[PDB]
């Protein structure tokens, strides 16, 4: 298959700036709030919802297909689901949202 | 997550594992060129893989890239007839671990081969340090035309024939090369019992020069006059008639003209001065495929000797036991004077001592004037140390003398190794006796330890020295400074070990130099010291 | 620069004296302050010159 | 190609036999052939020996119809008195040395093995050249031929072979 | 005369060398020691796993009311067969069982009787006969440890400031160390296991010095050499004893004792009690040798006097009047044997079983048990099978041939737990010592960070009791040898002791015949009378491993070069058609019968059958022996054919024997496996010329004719062997079929219904072998799929494609395949095996009365017409009444044979050992129906035994014929290593005046700077050879000498050293100088071209850094490392270096981009950020540091 063309294009740069980061930024770039201690759950190998590996946060484990499998396949791309609250994208996405 | 030798850092970030790589064991393509590599089929199939399916789709054989593998796969001859014309032009990276210089990697042009081992040319191997008892050298494919440009100019074979270090040829021919370079050159005079064929005669140019060779008239070290090209004490290039040898005149057919004529007997040292030399006076393809004629010329002529290693050539001295004797009566004068109390033991051991290297001394170089006087030096083994093709004066001394006094592996923490005041007598021709053999496993071993322990600290070293030089690239043409570093000729012992011309050599003046004696601007400011100011300035007082 | 070239000679290797000026450069760009007047740094600091 | 029934590969061994199958190979590889019927190019030949206690390339003669054997006391496997072998081998004509990798055919039956075919007739040539004297003149040369074949071809036919080439 | 033995020239000068020790002595004679399985229960000495059992019981609880005494041990025949454990990758294991008496000596408890039970107490691994344990399927060697001995050493180091601070170390059996130093004060201190210092004057106090005029009485206080003394007496913080032992516990434990009782305690349990502490024999005997003390053997404890002695040795030490101890020295360099490794294993596993059984009757005092009920067999199982699975003295096995193998079972490791490691071993214990002449090979070292550390024994080394290493002598009196007798000195014997060589010249007295002869004395060389002589060296090969043994004219060899030459014979490929050496030292032979690799005929006899698979002979037997044995005249053996090694070789062995030939004990009965005839064939010999070929023979490249493929001269064949594990997953049980969803027929064709690949089919690249299918979560099938599903109509299950597939490298033939399946245990199926495990048993029982009768009637023809006198069965009830005559009908009411021990049954002691013989065997022969009744009860009941979790084990096995190729490494015995550069047609190679070409061309330049003319002797040597027919044996030092060979060439036709003129194959032109030419022995290594060969464009990625895996197996690419990127940057090649750094390792999109730009042809794609950086943007950012790209 012909990989998509993610229109982020790549950051062109020259120089690396670094600080202290506030609370604000901090949110701004976080993409949810974690509550549960638990990662995954021990039967179903399935992350916990709102834990350390939640996929309403940080993304779906399955490429294009939700947490709770209301969606699945390229079709419904960009769309979150109204029942698990997960978005319908790639699985490489669980490298880049931050909690 | 950071810091430490596991850290991001220093661990995935200033290495990596690359694609369109490539591994295999090297084997001697001597029939190659300086820029060429010989590359196994499943090799160059799968690293030009895309290119060969671009050129599939390209022909309208296959709609697909996966019928195009699958074509690729079931090596097919239009894949070989593609890759053939994709390796044109598309050089690869041919990196032998470790890669202590920037030679390590080197770019080369691929050539289809049969087989599964990757051919290297001989003149690389200087470079790579690699030889052929089952060295693995790593192939790497750019892909964009910048990385192929950059390839090309920069790190092709043919363009690194300097060493980065010193500027001295490093692509210099070595081992079979030299000793049939050696061979031909090498002249031989007539003897009643073995006269040498057209010895005397004069010709009229290289022409009938190889018109006799070729017609058997004349012998290849047969001692001959010719009328070619050779510069004159002013510098020019004029006709006359110089002695010389029949393969020096073919050797000297594929020297570049503007370097004269070169009329000594080739060995490494002066192959290397010679390369140095033509490269000074000519461009690089000139000196690359000059090259390329020396080393085919040299394995030709080693080839057609038959050049071998018989126990004929390896001629023990009939006076070895004589010496040994009186070195023993010697030994035995100091053993009773020790004795009567005439001398302390320290001093009988350095007497003993003094006494066995004397010996050895002399039976090294009786032995080695007996393998030079032996067939007019046309000697095998004599020829092979000589002209530096392999071997050493210490190695032809254990093979055809004696190997000598040993240390002691005592592990005295005060002082070094005592040696054994008992020296091994045999040689490896006569065979060492048991004992003589498990004291050199001594020495065997401890070289051994200090290589593989050693390598590792000569590495921590170079990694500590490119860290604290890594920023230091040339930015600026000028800075305009009036400061410089005044630079004289080295002298060590009364003995000058580096010229005042060498030292200077490639820098850059500060001022203007004027002779003393007759006040002729010899360097400008601001100007490279070139070879040629180096000799005006050698011939000038200054120091 | 010439001990090392020194040690590197005993071995018969020949290495041009660039290479380890070049070297000994960059071993020699810090300066030691005796005494900070009114400037920002602090004694005994090791700054770039 | 050789098929020894019973064997499906190189690297078994066929009940009450003291060679292997790799040695039955290597044997094979030896035996040597003169054409006795002219344009026969190709022959597949089916051998079934029993009640010996050794089998000898001899014994293939009475199964082959276009080609000789030369060395008929070759031994090919040494056997028990109640062993049966029943084995198809199949001779072919060719040049120098052919690889069992390259005589495997996909179209071949289960259980054929290939071998490493080699095709050259010529066991050695040894020539010398010896001065000779015609009339006046002693520096005319005289070329001795000494050639050793394996009896495929004659060695008069061997050279006319290699001079007509 | 036998037929097939070869014959050689032998050139040895010396005379009466006796018989080389076994060389897997060092591991039978010591496990059979540890076990002592031949020797009878009444005969058993106090040695192995008897002083096992006896030291770890009797097991008494606190209340010293129960006791649980041992009485013996019986070991059971294994449940499978060592081809079975390899094939089924199970340990060939024997179980334990132990005959315990439990008692209650309480009086309160009259009513517990006396149990005497037989516990089974575990699968203990047992070793094969070759001297090998299989472990989990895999060959495995128990490698001797060469570490410090038990003992006090002496030695002295030096402070920061250039001190001399001498040190003495007690390190004892088992226990803790005890170090007495000094310091840069001169006030000497005691370190107990190195945590705190404590001066030696407190310890005095103690140990019962309480005062200091007992401590000064001690040194009866010469002054200044005790003011050390002093000076510790004056540093010391104690007066008293009590005071003392409180500083002391206050040291160790960092805490106040709670009263001094306990203090004192810790001392004791600490230095001087036998639970914790213990010096051993050896200890003790060095301890008191070397201290001039005469403390009895007994006491394993430390001592006072033991202390006090330490301590005077070290006054005088530091005064200068006593030596300090070379630790490199082989008197303080002790070997650990296999047994020995493996008595410490089972006294740990005992003592953990010991106090687990404490913990039990402590707890169980009120209730009625059983010692079954007591031990659980797990404690000592787990224990040696991790000892076995994971110490690094059990390594894997090196058969890539014979030599390495026997190599193998002789090395001497100084790594491991209690050893040293590769950090801290310095230049000094790499080095060779003069101790290691006859013990340790001074060649024969592995190249690299190993060297020194891994020896190898020599020939005629073995280890002792004590664990020191002896090497066999001639005793000398009044410079005359015995030759008759030799005498094996150990290193402490050999100190003060001049040496000769084994080759000097003797009368035929035995008187030397030398004026002055050179000798060994110690590390020194002098030149010494004949009447100075103590002992003398026994063969010239004595120094000499076995593998420097093989290499002939090795005195004509450079010591590296020797090296190099025995470590890569054990490197050589079993050839197809290995071929003995024309020049060879002798030892071939010895090699190959004492590797038991080959099958070895037990005693004399005649071959019935020989075949490709089985070999039967009649042994002769005596009269007695068919009275008293219960087995057949006819001994048939099964040959290996084809089996995998570690290494990936194939061991197939051919007889050599035909039928009705006659065999001795030890004959080899087969060739095969790098042997041809009995003799260790490694290579093969062939034709060579020294010169320079046109640059093909360039830096040690090897040129060799065609004629080498065309005749399979190098060919060899290896076997791979592939294993797929089925298992029961949680979304359910994996199995294995032909029916693989996604793939054509065509791929599965040669699958049969279990999914494995048809025996004899041809195996490809990309092929599959093992068609396995794991359960799929349920997932919509996509778009795609569902198309081709209605398309190809397809019935594609919820299943997923798992099945084990060739790997892009692997061409090769299938020829084994092994399914190993775990059975499902079904109510119907639990029945079956019921009913079979009844009619088994009927069917035993049956064999066990047939068993019985024949016992009764060789025991009635034994003992027919005489008397009993009585014999008594283990529960003392006498079976046999005494005085009454043997009859039939008595000898059949006797229940049980297998247990009389008691009594005695004639009076006739020839008759009665007879009786005793026929008895033991019948107990053998019992225990082997036994053992199958339960080897087959175990078949029917679980089945096929496979590892937790694994119902089914698939294995496939294919062979490879690998021919020698350009690439492939091949070398010669004198460390000539080389790479096969060019086939050359026969035609072009160099011939002779005869017409007849040569094979092999080797490059003359090589030889003068490596020092090697051994390989130019061994040359005109097997060219004489060769042309006379004739193969010869040159032992080391004593082999053959140059005008030797130069009779043999003027014999054979052959040009003085082999110089003759040769012809070039494609000119014809003779060339200008004669070249060396003949014969020569070479090999072809495991380094060869068709494993080493990589290429990748793209292929899969790791998990966390995104970059391409490394390795052939996985296919991935070539690391790019640090100092190839410093040599980019030299270059200032940019762009080669931003590409591999981004778009070829770790850049996702820019990887893909670039791949379909080459492919489309378009313009290269921009790099992109690394994955790498971006991993390290996210945890600085994760670590609260706001990190932004700025343009
Ligand atoms: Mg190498």
């Amino acid at each position: 298959m012909a990989r998509i063309k993610d229109n982020n294009a790549p950051k062109r740069f020259n120089k690396i700036s670094i600080g202290l980061a506030s609370p604000e930024s901090i949110l701004a770039e976080s993409r949810g709030e974690v509550l549960k201690p638990e990662t995954i759950n021990y039967r179903t190998h399935k992350p916990e919802r709102d834990g350390l590996f939640c996929e309403r946060i940080f993304g779906p484990v399955k490429d294009y297909e939700c947490a709770c499998g209301k969606y699945k396949r390229i079709r419904y791309r960009g769309i979150v689901c109204d029942r698990c609250g997960v978005e319908v994208t790639e699985k490489k996405v669980r490298r880049d949202r931050v909690g | 997550s950071l810091k430490g030798k596991q850290g991001r850092f220093r661990q995935n970030l200033l290495g990596k594992r690359v694609d369109y790589s490539a591994r295999s064991v090297i084997v001697v393509g001597p029939e190659m060129k300086l820029y060429e590599c010989g590359l196994p089929k499943d090799m160059a199939a799968e690293l030009y893989k895309p290119f060969i399916i671009r050129k599939l789709i390209e022909r309208g054989i296959v709609k697909t890239v996966k019928s195009a593998k699958k074509i690729i796969d079931k090596k097919e001859p239009v894949v070989w007839d593609i890759l053939e014309n994709v390796l044109k032009g598309h050089p690869v990276l041919l990196n032998r671990a470790p890669t202590l210089h920037r030679l390590g990697i080197q770019a080369f042009q691929p050539k289809l081969i049969e087989g599964k081992a990757i051919r290297l040319h001989p003149l690389a191997c200087t470079a790579f340090n690699a030889d052929f008892d089952g060295d693995q050298m790593a192939v790497h494919l750019p892909l964009g035309p910048e990385a192929i440009l950059e390839a090309q100019l920069l790190m092709l074979a043919s363009q690194n024939i300097l060493n980065p270090a010193n500027g001295s040829p490093i692509t210099v021919p070595s081992q079979d090369m030299v000793l049939g370079l050696y061979y031909m050159t090498k002249e031989k005079r007539s003897t009643p019992e073995e006269p040498v064929i057209g010895e005397g005669l004069t010709f009229y140019s290289s022409e009938e020069v190889e018109i006799a060779f070729n017609e058997r008239k004349v012998a290849l070290n047969a001692i001959i006059k010719v009328r070619t090209k050779d510069f004159n004490e002013a510098g020019e290039l004029v006709n006359k008639i110089i002695e010389t040898t029949v393969g020096r005149v073919l050797f000297n057919t594929v020297v570049p003209e503007q370097a004269g004529y070169i009329n000594t007997v080739l060995n490494k040292k002066s192959l290397r001065n010679i390369i140095g030399d033509i490269l000074a006076v000519t461009d690089v393809p000139t000196t690359a495929d000059f090259l390329d004629k020396i080393k085919t010329m040299g394995y030709e002529f080693a080839f057609k000797g038959g050049l071998s290693f018989s126990l004929g050539d390896i001629i023990i001295p009939k006076e070895k036991h004589e010496m040994i004797a009186e070195a023993n009566e010697q030994v035995d004068g100091i053993m009773m004077n020790y004795n009567m109390g005439l001398i302390t033991f320290n001093e009988r051991y350095n007497q003993v001592i003094d006494v066995w290297t004397s010996t050895n001394a002399m039976l090294t170089e009786l032995a080695m004037k007996r393998i030079r006087e032996d067939k007019q030096g046309f000697n095998s083994v004599y020829m092979m140390l000589d002209s530096g093709a392999r071997g050493s004066k210490e190695q032809i001394r254990q093979l055809t003398g004696m190997r000598g006094l040993m240390a002691k592996p005592k592990k005295s923490t005060a002082g070094g190794g005592e040696i054994i005041e008992n020296p091994i007598l045999s040689n490896f021709k006569e065979g060492l006796s048991i004992l003589e053999y498990f004291i050199s496993t001594h020495g065997a071993r401890k070289g051994l330890a200090d290589t593989a322990l050693k390598t590792a600290d000569a590495g921590y070293l170079t990694r500590r020295l490119v860290d604290v030089s890594q920023d230091v690239i040339i930015n600026t043409e000028d800075c305009g400074t009036l400061r410089g570093i005044e630079v004289e000729a080295l002298k060590k012992n009364e003995e000058v070990v580096e010229t005042l011309g060498e030292r200077i050599l490639g820098r850059v003046s500060l001022h203007d130099v004027y002779n003393p004696l007759t006040e002729e601007l010899i360097l400008k400011a601001g100007q490279e010291i070139s070879e040629a100011d180096v000799k005006k300035v050698e011939a000038a007082p200054i120091e | 620069v010439n001990e090392v070239q020194e040690v590197y000679r005993l071995q018969g290797v020949k290495i041009n004296d660039k290479h380890f000026e070049v070297v000994v450069r960059q071993m020699m760009r810090k300066v030691q302050i005796q005494d900070s007047g009114d400037t920002t740094f602090l004694e005994n600091q090791l700054v770039h010159k | 190609s050789v098929r020894i029934d019973g064997v499906e590969h190189e690297f078994s061994v066929v009940p009450g036999v003291v060679e292997d199958v790799t040695e039955i190979i290597l044997n094979l590889k030896q035996v040597r052939f003169k054409r006795q019927i002219d344009d026969v190019e190709s022959e597949t030949v089916s051998i079934s020996v029993s009640g010996k206690e050794q089998l000898t390339a001899g014994d293939f003669q009475k199964f082959i119809s276009g080609y000789q054997v030369l060395n008929p006391d070759l031994v090919i496997c040494n056997m028990g008195p109640k062993v049966s072998i029943n084995m198809e081998i199949v001779i072919e004509k060719g040049r120098g040395y052919v690889p069992a990798e390259e005589n495997k055919k996909s179209n071949a039956p289960l259980g054929s093995i290939a071998v490493d075919s080699v095709y050259t007739p010529v066991k050695n040539v040894k020539y010398s050249i010896e001065n000779y004297r015609v009339e006046q003149k002693t520096d005319y040369e005289k070329l001795v031929f000494e050639i050793i074949t394996d009896g495929s071809i004659h060695p008069k036919d061997a050279l006319t072979e290699a001079a007509k080439v | 005369m036998f037929t097939n033995t070869i014959e050689r020239v032998n050139f040895a000068s010396a005379k009466n060398i006796p018989e080389y020790p076994d060389f897997l002595d060092i591991q039978i004679k010591s496990f059979q020691d540890f076990f002592q399985l031949e020797t009878k229960s009444d005969e058993r000495g106090n040695e192995g796993l008897y002083n096992t059992f006896m030291e770890n019981f009797p097991i008494t609880d606190t209340r010293n009311q129960f006791v649980l005494e041992f009485l013996d041990y019986f070991i059971d025949p294994p449940r499978y067969s060592i081809q079975e454990c390899i094939e089924r990758g199970l340990t060939y294991s024997v179980p334990l069982k132990a005959r315990l008496k439990l008692y209650c000596t309480d009086p309160e408890h009259e009513d517990f009787e006396t149990i005497v039970q037989d516990v089974y107490l575990g699968t203990i691994p047992y070793m094969t006969p070759s001297g090998t344990f299989v472990i989990n399927g895999a060959e495995r060697v128990v490698v001797s440890q060469l570490h410090r001995s038990p003992g006090v050493f002496f030695g002295q180091s030096f402070h920061a400031n250039g001190t001399k601070l001498y040190s003495a170390r007690v390190i004892p059996f088992k226990g803790s160390w005890i170090e007495f130093a000094t310091d840069i004060n001169g006030v000497m201190y005691a370190y107990i296991d190195r945590k705190k210092k404590l001066p030696v004057t407190t310890l005095f106090r103690a140990i019962g010095f309480e005062r200091d005029k007992d401590i000064l009485e001690i040194f009866d206080l010469a002054q200044s050499d005790y003011a050390i003394i002093h000076n510790t007496l004056q540093k010391d913080p104690t007066n008293s004893e009590k005071e003392a032992v409180e500083h002391i516990y206050r040291q160790l434990r960092n805490a106040e004792p709670p009263d001094e009782e306990t203090a004192r305690g810790i001392i004791e349990k600490l230095f001087f009690s036998d639970q914790r502490y213990s010096l051993g024999e050896v200890g003790r005997y060095r301890m008191n040798k070397k201290l001039g003390l005469d403390i009895g053997m007994d006491k394993e404890v430390l001592t006072k006097e033991d202390i006090i002695t330490i301590i005077k040795y070290l006054i005088e030490l530091i005064n200068s009047k006593a030596e300090i101890d070379d630790i490199d020295h082989l008197s303080n360099r002790r070997v650990r044997t296999v047994g020995e490794q493996l008595s410490q294993q089972f006294g740990v596993g005992l003592a953990r079983m010991a106090r687990t059984i404490r913990e039990r009757m402590n707890v169980r005092d009120n209730e009625v048990f059983t010692p079954i009920d007591l031990i659980n067999a797990k404690t000592l199982s787990s224990v040696i099978n991790s000892f076995f699975g994971t110490n690094q003295l059990s390594q894997f096995m090196d058969q890539t041939n014979p030599l390495a193998e026997i190599t193998h079972k002789r090395r001497l490791s100084a790594l491991g737990p209690g050893g040293l490691s590769r950090e801290r071993a310095g230049f000094e214990v790499r080095d060779v010592h003069y101790t290691h002449y006859g013990r340790l090979c001074p060649i024969e070292t592995p190249e690299g960070p190993n060297i020194g550390l891994i020896s190898s024994l020599s020939v005629f080394a073995k280890v002792n009791s004590m664990g020191f290493l002896e090497t066999p002598y001639r005793k000398v009196v009044d410079g005359k040898v015995d030759v008759k007798e030799h005498i094996y000195l150990s290193a402490e014997e050999e100190e003060g002791m001049k040496i000769a060589q084994a080759n000097i010249p003797l009368k035929d007295d035995g008187t030397i015949d030398r004026e002055k002869v050179i000798a060994r004395d110690e590390g020194d060389f002098p030149v010494v009378d004949p009447v100075e002589i103590n002992y003398t060296d026994v063969a010239p090969n004595q120094i000499a491993s076995i593998s420097a043994s093989l290499i002939p004219f090795l005195e004509h060899d450079d010591a590296n070069r020797a090296l190099m030459g025995s470590n890569m014979m054990r490197q050589a490929v079993p050839l197809l058609r290995p071929e003995s050496p024309i020049v060879g030292t002798g030892l071939e032979r010895q090699v190959a019968t004492d590797s038991r690799v080959l099958i070895n005929a037990e005693g004399d006899g005649v071959v019935e059958y020989v075949d490709a698979q089985k070999i039967t002979i009649k042994y002769d037997r005596t009269e007695e022996e068919r009275l008293v044995s219960f087995e057949e005249d006819s001994k048939t053996y099964e040959l290996v054919k084809f089996r995998k090694t570690n290494q990936g070789t194939s061991i197939n062995l051919k007889p050599i024997v035909r039928k009705g030939d006659k065999v001795k004990k030890g004959q080899v009965l087969c060739e095969g496996y790098a042997t041809e005839k009995g003799e260790l064939a490694l290579g093969r010999n062939m034709k060579v010329a020294f010169m320079p070929w046109k640059g093909y023979n360039f830096e040690d490249a090897i040129v060799i004719s065609e004629k080498v493929v065309r005749e399979d001269i190098f060919t060899s064949v290896h076997i791979d062997e592939y294993a797929l594990e089925v298992r029961d997953t949680k979304l359910g049980a994996e199995e294995l079929t032909n029916d693989i969803p996604n793939v054509s027929e065509e791929a599965t064709r040669d699958l049969d219904e279990y999914g494995m690949i048809r025996i004899g089919a041809e195996v490809k690249p990309g092929d599959i072998l093992i068609g396995k299918i794991t359960p799929k979560g349920e997932s919509d099938p996509t778009p795609e799929e569902k198309l081709l599903r209605a398309i190809f109509g397809d019935k594609a299950g919820d299943v997923k494609d798992a099945s084990l597939k060739a790997s892009p490298s692997l061409r090769g033939v299938v020829i084994d395949k092994k399914l190993f399946s775990r059975s499902i245990k079904d109510k119907r199926k639990r029945s079956e095996d019921k009913e079979a495990i009844s009619r088994l048993e009927m069917d035993y029982e049956v064999k066990f009365q047939q068993l019985k009768d024949v016992l009764i009637e060789k025991l009635f023809g034994l003992v027919n017409g005489k008397t009993s006198q009585g014999v008594i069965n283990d529960l003392g009830e006498e079976v046999l009444p005494k005085g009454k005559k043997y009859t039939i009908k008595m000898l059949n009411a006797v229940d049980d044979f297998a247990h009389l021990v008691g009594g005695s049954w004639t009076t006739d002691e020839d008759t009665n050992a007879l009786v005793a013989d026929l008895l033991h065997n019948y107990k053998i022969k019992l225990n082997d129906i036994q053992g199958n009744l339960r080897r087959d009860k175990f078949t029917i009941s679980v089945g096929d035994e496979l590892p937790a979790g694994i119902m089914k084990l698939a294995k496939v096995y294919i062979a490879k014929k690998r021919k020698l190729k350009v690439g492939d490494k091949m070398a010669g015995r004198h460390g000539n290593k080389g790479i096969v550069a060019r086939i050359v047609r026969q035609e072009d190679m160099p011939f002779l005046e005869d017409g007849t070409p040569v094979d092999i061309v080797l490059n003359p330049l090589g030889v003068p700077s490596r020092m090697n003319i051994g390989q130019i002797y061994e040359t005109v040597l097997g060219w004489a050879g060769l042309k006379l027919g004739q193969k010869y044996g040159t032992p080391i030092f004593d082999g053959a000498t140059l005008d030797d060979i130069n009779e043999l060439t003027d014999k054979a036709g052959v040009p003085r050293f082999g110089h003759t003129y040769l012809y070039d194959g494609g000119t014809g032109q003779r060339f200008d100088q004669a070249a060396t030419v003949g014969v020569i022995y070479m090999l072809k290594l495991g380094h060869m071209v068709d494993d080493k060969m990589h290429a990748r464009s793209i292929g899969p990625y790791s998990l966390i850094t995104q970059q391409p895996l490394g390795g052939k197996a996985q296919f991935g690419g070539q690391r790019f490392g640090e100092m190839e990127v410093w040599a980019l940057e030299a270059y200032g090649a940019s762009a080669t270096l931003r590409e591999i750094l981004t778009v070829k390792s770790d850049d996702v999109i820019g990887r893909a981009k670039t791949y379909e730009s080459i492919v489309k042809g378009e313009t290269m794609p921009e790099p992109g950020l690394p994955e790498s950086f971006n991993v390290l943007m996210h945890e600085l950012k994760g670590l609260g540091l706001d990190i932004r790209l700025e343009e």
